[PDB]
RNA sequence: GUUUUCGUUGUUUUUU
């Protein structure tokens, strides 16, 4: 019954016509993928070092805040899982930054690219740096002046954006349906009418516009939906899709799992 | 077991300040001085002006907890097109013929003037409207 | 200049505009004096822009000229306790209560002294989408 | 910056908030109530204007006196392809359904203040006392028993 | 009539006045005329008059007890420190105040 | 200060499980499930599949408080269906229409490539 | 001070085009236009840039201990 | 400290008993308090920034009078002017004013999610107002759901009929709303009403269950349609600002032709009232009356709609002058009860010339807030909001005097097993407790 | 001193408000319930608790 | 001279919600001091429960004292006061 | 007992791999403070 | 600031008047005791050394 | 080995 017709799709956004589905359902799978795929960012921010001008706090969130090739956190174990005393390259990574500047003037920008994946579950292709562009030295990290060193090791684990919003693979997550209103599931403010003072959906060629005596079907329901599954870098748009479809699939064959166990 | 029937041209439809329901005005062309107000969502029944409709009242549909209707279940509704549940507020003893028998389908009111016994047998508490077409 | 004294023996034109005597009708706009009493003016001065008589605290906020007198005197009192920027030398200094924005935004309605007060340079809050409604009874 | 105090009610997630068509969700949520009570038409003003040079990528003039029309921010807020008022339909995020009506949406300039919740959490049950009156000490900072 | 400055005795026998239906918004002249009760209902009237005046209402007893408690010697106990403290309770308290 | 975990929105604690049942004597067959570590997204998407369910005559759910994960669920099947039964139902109708869409979206990325 | 990693509203890394968005902004590019080159749509992101303030170089400014 | 243990509640200033009460504790997380939406009535208190007291028991004795005297419910009237003292309020009031909206139509799973949100609910789920063709509930059962049964009220609201043709009027049945829009006047904290009632007759315990399922269900359905404001709201369409200036115009020039009346030695004098004092009188009235006829003519322009116009309805907050101001007109300034005065030396502004006596010419508003003020008009309304400020500082600290030195003066007195009204000293001082 | 005085096992804080709580109800920082503390008689309904 | 006789307590023979709370605290406490409960207790391990049961069955062997203005006390058993 | 006041990290629970100082070992029980985190917790001597 | 002392609380000195036309800020002041006295530099006043 | 303590008085500021 599920339908999909991808109008639009990309590394990091997919754009497709997800309906003869439920309301209820694309919202869930929504959230499922928002919000319940665990992902692997900068977690134990440590430091060897410092003499940079900013808040050693201040730094190690604003590198939890990077996104990091997670295309196989799926295999990875949560540091919690793992039996291993501390941690074990099975589960967690090893990466480490040190820049330095040297020269009484100017200022060396610190990049994420300095960051470098020192160990890591290998061969997972994980715990790399994300970058729109090889060239592209990542986002800024710091600014080092005269005589400003850095040096730091950090860890990071696999966990999900429900434990913390770094952890969210898409960027935005967009949702609509029934442009026109047919449904009638809002009233449209407005001073002198609605339809001359509000624009049109983007989507509205998708659905016709409901002709002028047409008598309203309180039959009619949220069928076909519109989406753009956008990834913050970490992942693929189609790999985010599929890995939040399996999530959730994983907890309903969990749930049904503790249906049959606790009977 | 239509504890009232009679056929009612709409001599006016008032929408007023709401609109998915029109507060209406008819005479049962049967007879007249049967004055009825009702009150029904328009987009879920929409009518106009001078339409006749059937108008009948029955106690029970059967032919407590609300459950959805199996369509296996059958029911005097099963020929009528709109139907509320709804409770009698006031059945009036007005005048020598004039009897107000006011009825609330959880909001929705009505005004039935008309003749004693042709509301006599509407002493009730909960009595279902029932509208043909 | 004009002290208080001096300020009272002179006519002055409260805009520019003001000093030529003028010969409209707009909805969404404060309205002007009839000024037609005296059909002859012999001004003095003018208000080199009458908005200057604010106090800086007070003239941070947008369009006070469309909220209530007190609520500008609540705002006036109270930006003077959102944390903020204020000094660039804080590192050095040892001091007793220090607390800064991670990242203070130049405000997107700012006013025009504001230049002369650094605020866009030196900010104290930041911009955020809002919605005005009643979501979970929460809000309120 | 209109006399807009408000305490953090509580935080909802991304997934949490309810969102627009666009996808965007408010960062903050606050009670349409004040608005009528305390007429802050300025701050409606301050938002609209907000969201209308975020589209369109400047810094607008905040100068009172100055003959700059609503009507005319509707305009061009309605070149821009959107709700004259800032009115735009929202969705219930817990569901994804639509909410019956449109929500005006914007951003808007805000300040946090020093008078943060622990400041001023304090509880006693016993402890220092007054040598002289043998009576609970005065002073948050010093134990203090609520007089 | 309604009348600037107020001299009870000397205009309630005025001819052409109903000298039963005078009335002064000043208690004292009430006391010092009509003796100790109609000046309680003089006060009380004035101080309903006064707090009812936005139309809000109080429930009357406490008014009731509030209006006897002053007039409990039969003369005015004005509420200030003398009267109260001029009571003949108990000093703890009369001093406490 | 008082804050709690944020780890523990998912964990759920080993001496409770993740569903707890009990039945609504007040209504014929219909139970009563508590919830843990369970949101909207779940509940919602079972609540729905379940009410299309035409053996099912009462089923609500909601959240006590959303300080906590935990929530719960009043079902009511029709003598017929006893309610855990049409719950595993509509479990196993979920899990069926996401491998579907599952396997149509696989199909629809893999052309438009 | 600095660029922000993230879009606060939504999570969108902005920190990298900034010095890109800097870049564009040296030959005055028009606000609006430079952040429709960074394809940078929704204003939730557009906002912080747009009024996002940097002062970073004033602690540089200042001669580190160090 | 453990769970619904009961436990002291106070707040300051403690004008009235009301001000405090006990109550059972709830522990969570975070560092705040947390308080049922409707106890803020009593308290008068926001979440702009107030603070809160408390105290523990630490005896049985102590616990069980707390319990049995300071119990919440127990004071939910006021003997104050004998009523409830709190009331439906904010986002739930205007809330349920929109419920009870006649056009008022709830989906089937809809009504089964709200039905479950009642934890008072009787496990049996009423009919639909319609069964045919689509089943519909109207957000009125779902209120009378909440409702205990064996409950009754009308209410004619403005001699109208039991037909209700404007929707208004209330009547309740069993606990079952048979019409009517709930509102202030019905659900408020005003005396005889449904809570009251509901006290009245199931004691405490009811009537506060019924506020937790009344803001339950009430929350839930709003959420579930949301409510918000825009700046529109409190605009008016072309029309109605050229009937607003038309008025403007003729009361401007009703005051003109006061002024040519006083000035030429005509104009009547009042009684013990000069002819400056008639004069500034008439000029009042006549700016008072202008103001009033331009919110009038505004109100009456404004659609059902407006967020403004359900939140004046609904009252849970705003009022009609608030609207007047707000679109129309904010009208004529007032100081220490008269106009603006000549703060310079025969005029109150160097801007304006000396011995002019126009509205505008001694602090009359024209325009209002969206019309945005000019500088003369903005100072006279600072002038006014900075005379308020101070008069009600004053007014606090002079109030909170003279409610001590009460206070002090009443201090011992007590109703005794003979029901006199004695002192400390045994000295009565009614023969009977309010006579009755 | 001897009307007003400073007096334990009492707390302070800013207030919040909540649907889901009851009108009775109140909610409290776990930190101060731990903080604070009631005497209590060892009984046999209890001994064992 | 004290007390008044059994036939003249004049007072209502209703029970006070001063007293009625009084003799429940006072009961509370006094059963969990280990008192006799004149009552069963099924799972009410709390005081306050047992003490409000003994009440309704007025099974509470507590007398009032009631002072009139005057001084002269007239004593009311607990037994006898109209619960309401 | 002199085995306190020293650096301490976890190998196995909820807070795996995070270092922190021992306060208080009233017996065969362990209270831990955190870095990260300004918190106290107890642990098991074990972990 | 204003050294005229809070002795007697009268409203003159407190009450803003049209002979502060812009001199002082009309709307910051402080609140109770200190509103209405303490003032501020407008933003176009100058003082005579 | 159980056990065991920090000041005042003012000022000014805000906090409702
Ligand atoms: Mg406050
Ligand atoms: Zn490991
Ligand atoms: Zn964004």
């Amino acid at each position: 019954e599920p339908k999909v017709n991808i109008i639009n799709a990309q590394d990091d956004e997919v754009e497709l016509m997800l309906s003869d589905v439920n309301l209820s359902l694309a919202n869930s799978l929504r959230r499922t993928m928002l919000a319940e795929v665990p992902t692997l960012a900068i977690d134990l921010v440590e430091i060897k070092m410092n003499t940079s001008v900013l808040a050693d706090e201040f730094i190690s969130h604003r590198l939890g805040l990077i996104p990091l090739v997670s295309e196989d956190v799926e295999e990875m174990k949560y540091s919690r899982d793992c039996t291993c005393e501390d941690y074990c390259d099975e589960c967690s990574v090893v990466l480490e930054l040190s820049a330095r500047h040297e020269g009484e003037e100017g200022t060396t920008d610190v990049y994420s690219s300095s960051l470098i994946k020192v160990s890591g579950p290998g061969n997972l292709n994980v715990g790399e740096p994300v970058r729109r562009d090889d060239y592209d030295q990542g986002i800024l990290l710091c600014k080092l002046r005269n005589h400003q060193e850095l040096n730091i090791r950090c860890i990071a684990k696999k966990g999900i954006a429900k434990e913390h919003a770094k952890w969210s693979p898409c960027s935005a997550i967009a949702f609509e349906y029934d442009p026109h209103n047919k449904l009638k599931h809002t009233d449209f403010w407005f001073e002198v009418d609605a339809k001359k003072e509000w624009p049109d959906s983007k989507y509205a060629t998708w659905e016709e516009p409901p002709k002028p005596g047409e008598v309203f079907d309180y039959k009619a329901k949220p069928n076909r939906f519109y989406m753009t599954v956008e990834t913050t870098g970490s992942l693929k748009a189609n790999q985010v899709f599929s890995r939040g479809i399996k999530t959730l699939q994983e907890k309903l064959a969990n749930v049904l799992f503790e249906l049959e166990n606790s009977r | 077991s239509a504890l009232f029937d009679d056929i009612f041209t709409v001599q006016t439809v008032d929408n007023g300040r709401y609109n998915k329901v029109s507060r209406i005005i008819g005479i049962s062309t049967t007879n007249s001085a049967i004055k009825l107000t009702l009150d029904i969502n328009n987009e879920m029944f929409p009518v106009s002006q001078d339409d006749s409709l059937t108008v009948t009242l029955a106690n029970s549909l059967s032919l407590k907890s609300w459950r959805p209707p199996k369509p296996t279940d059958k029911s005097l509704a099963d020929d009528y097109d709109y139907v509320m549940f709804g409770t009698v507020y006031k059945f009036e003893e007005g005048d020598e013929d004039k009897i107000k028998v006011y009825v609330s389908f959880g909001g929705l009111l009505m005004c039935l003037e008309g003749g004693y016994k042709s509301l006599a047998s509407l002493k009730q508490d909960n009595l279902y409207i029932l509208i043909r077409r | 200049y004009v002290d208080g004294e001096e300020e009272e023996t002179i006519m002055i034109a409260m805009t520019p505009e003001d000093l030529q005597t003028r010969s409209l009708n707009d909805t969404a706009k404060r309205i002007k004096p009839e000024m037609s009493t005296s059909s002859h003016h012999t001004f003095t001065h003018c208000e080199i822009h009458p908005s200057m008589i604010l106090g800086v605290a007070a003239s941070i906020i947008p369009f006070p000229d469309h909220n209530q007198s007190p609520r500008n005197t609540y705002q006036s009192a109270m930006g003077k306790q959102a944390m903020g920027v204020f000094l660039t030398n804080y590192n050095v200094r040892m001091d007793t209560m220090a607390n800064i924005l991670y990242y203070p935004q130049k405000p997107l309605a700012k006013t025009q002294a504001m230049e002369y007060l650094k605020f866009r340079e030196l900010p104290a809050g930041q911009n955020a989408i809002v919605a005005i409604a009643c979501y979970s009874g929460y809000n309120q | 910056r209109h006399g807009q105090k408000g305490t953090i009610g509580v935080t909802y997630r991304h997934e949490d908030m309810p969102f627009s068509a666009e996808g965007i969700v408010p960062d903050l949520i606050i009670n349409p109530h004040a608005i009528p009570s305390r007429m802050t038409v300025a701050h409606l003003i301050e938002c609209l204007l907000s969201k209308v040079g975020s589209i369109r990528g400047y810094e607008g003039d905040a100068t009172p006196f100055t003959d700059l029309t609503v009507d005319a921010v509707s305009n061009l807020l309605r070149d821009n392809g959107y709700q004259s008022r800032g009115f735009e339909v929202m969705y219930n995020g817990h569901t994804g359904k639509k909410l019956m009506a449109q929500v005006f949406f914007g951003p808007t300039y805000y300040q946090r203040l020093r008078h943060m919740v622990d400041d001023k959490i304090h509880a006693r049950a016993r402890g220092p006392v007054q040598v002289l009156t043998r009576q609970p000490v005065e002073g948050r900072s010093r134990d203090g028993g609520l007089r | 009539l309604e009348t600037d400055g107020i001299n009870l005795a000397e205009v309630m026998a005025v001819p052409g006045v109903d000298s039963s239906r005078t009335y002064s918004n000043s208690f004292v002249e009430i006391l010092s005329v009509l003796g100790i009760e109609a000046t309680r209902s003089s006060l009380y009237k004035e101080i309903l008059n006064v707090i009812a005046f936005d139309g809000s209402y109080v429930n009357y007893r406490h008014m009731a007890l509030l209006v006897d408690v002053m007039t409990s010697r039969g003369y005015l106990m004005a509420i200030t420190r003398h009267g109260i403290n001029r009571a003949d309770t108990g000093a703890l308290m009369r001093c406490s105040f | 200060m008082n804050a709690p975990d944020r780890f523990e929105l998912f964990i759920l604690p080993d001496d409770v499980p993740k569903l707890k049942i009990t039945p609504d004597s007040r209504v014929p067959n219909c139970i009563i499930i508590k919830f843990e570590r369970e949101d909207h997204t779940l509940a919602n998407l079972l609540r729905e599949e379940l009410a299309l369910y035409p053996d099912v005559t009462f089923v609500a759910y909601k959240v006590e408080h959303p300080l906590f994960a935990n929530f719960v669920m009043r079902l009511q099947t029709e003598e017929g269906t006893r309610p855990k039964q049409a719950l595993e139902r509509a479990c196993a109708s979920i899990i069926n229409k996401l491998k579907t869409l599952d396997h149509k979206f696989n199909e629809e990325w893999n052309i438009k490539n | 001070m600095i660029i922000p990693v993230r879009c606060f509203s939504c999570g969108k890394v902005v920190g990298d085009k900034w010095d890109a968005y800097l870049r564009l902004l040296e030959e005055g590019k028009q606000e609006g236009d430079a952040l429709d080159e960074l394809k940078l749509k929704r204003y939730c992101c557009r906002r912080m840039v747009l009024t996002h303030v940097d002062l970073i170089e004033k602690f540089l400014r200042y001669n580190p201990l160090e | 400290l453990m769970d619904d243990d009961p436990v002291l509640f106070n707040r300051q200033p403690s004008l009235h008993k009301m001000s405090m009460m006990a109550h059972r504790v709830k522990v969570m997380p975070y560092s705040t308090f947390r308080l049922n939406l409707s106890v803020t009535s009593p308290y008068n208190a926001d979440f702009d920034g107030d603070e809160m007291n408390l105290h523990v028991p630490q005896s049985e004795e102590t616990r069980a009078e707390l319990s049995q005297l300071c119990a919440v419910p127990l004071q939910i009237v006021s003997p104050q002017s004998n009523k409830p003292v709190m009331g439906i309020v904010q986002d739930t009031l205007c809330g349920v004013r929109k419920m009870t909206l006649r056009d008022t139509f709830i989906e089937y799973e809809q009504v089964m999610n709200m039905l479950f949100w009642v934890p008072s609910w009787d496990g049996v789920v009423p009919q639909p107002a319609i069964l045919k063709p689509k089943p519909l509930w109207t957000g009125k059962q779902l209120l009378s759901i909440a409702i205990p049964s064996g409950i009754h009220l009308q209410r004619t609201d403005g001699g109208n009929s039991l037909l209700s043709p404007k929707d208004n009027g209330m009547l309740i049945v069993d606990g079952k709303v048979m019409f009517g829009v709930v509102d202030k006047k019905t659900v408020g904290s005003g005396g005889g009403g449904l809570i009251h009632t509901v006290m009245r007759e199931k004691g405490p315990k009811i009537c506060a269950e019924l506020f937790g399922n009344i803001q339950k269900v009430v929350n839930y359905w709003l959420l579930h349609n949301g409510f918000s404001i825009g700046i529109g709201d409190a605009i008016a369409d072309a029309s109605t600002m050229k009937e607003i200036t038309h008025a403007i115009s003729s009361a401007k020039e009703q005051v003109q032709e006061i002024i040519y009346k006083a000035q030429h030695n005509e104009l009547e004098l009042k009684p013990g009232m000069t002819l400056r004092e008639s004069f500034e009188g008439e000029v009042s009235r006549t700016l008072n009356d202008a103001r009033d006829s331009a919110g009038r003519s505004a109100e009456m322009n404004l659609k059902d709609l407006n967020n403004v116009k359900q939140m004046v309805s609904a009252g849970s907050k705003g009022s009609f002058i608030n609207i007047a101001q707000m679109s129309a007109c904010v009208g004529q300034q007032m100081v220490e009860g008269k106009r603006i005065a000549f703060g310079f030396a025969d005029r109150s502004l160097p801007h304006f010339t000396k011995d002019d006596f126009s509205p505008e010419s001694k602090g009359f508003v024209e325009n209002s807030y969206l019309r945005g003020l000019t500088p003369q008009e903005f100072f006279f309304h600072a002038m006014a909001g900075r005379e308020g400020l101070i008069d009600t500082a004053v007014k606090t600290a002079e109030t909170g005097y003279i409610q001590r030195r009460l206070v002090k003066a009443l201090e011992d007195i007590m109703v005794h097993y003979d029901g006199t009204t004695r002192n400390s000293l045994g000295d009565i001082i009614q023969f009977l407790y309010g006579e009755d | 001193n001897l009307m007003g005085k400073r007096v334990d096992f009492s707390a302070r804080t800013v207030i919040s408000g909540d649907p889901n709580l009851e009108l009775d109800q109140v909610g409290v920082p776990i930190s101060i319930a731990k903080t604070l503390s009631y005497p209590e008689t060892v009984t046999q309904y209890n001994i064992h608790r | 001279e004290l007390a008044i006789l059994k036939e003249e307590r004049t007072t209502t023979p209703y029970l006070t919600k001063y007293e009625r709370a009084r003799i429940l605290g006072t009961r509370a406490l006094q059963i969990s001091m280990n008192a006799p409960v004149l009552v069963d207790i099924e799972g009410e391990t709390d005081p306050l429960q047992i003490a409000m049961k003994e009440l309704s069955q007025r099974k509470i062997p507590l007398v009032i004292r009631r002072y009139l203005p005057d001084g002269s006390y007239e004593d009311w058993g607990c037994d006898e006061l109209i619960v309401d | 007992d002199p085995t306190l006041n020293k650096t301490v990290k976890i190998r196995q629970g909820g807070y795996k791999g995070k270092i922190g100082i021992v306060k208080e070992a009233n017996g065969d029980r362990f209270r831990v403070e955190l870095h990260n985190p300004n918190k106290t917790i107890p642990i098991p001597c074990s972990f | 600031n204003t050294p005229i002392g809070r002795d007697g609380k009268l409203a003159k000195p407190r009450q803003l008047h049209n002979t502060h036309w812009g001199l002082v800020c009309p709307a910051e002041t402080p609140e109770g005791q200190a509103c209405g006295l303490v003032k501020n530099l407008s933003l176009l006043s100058g003082i005579s050394i």
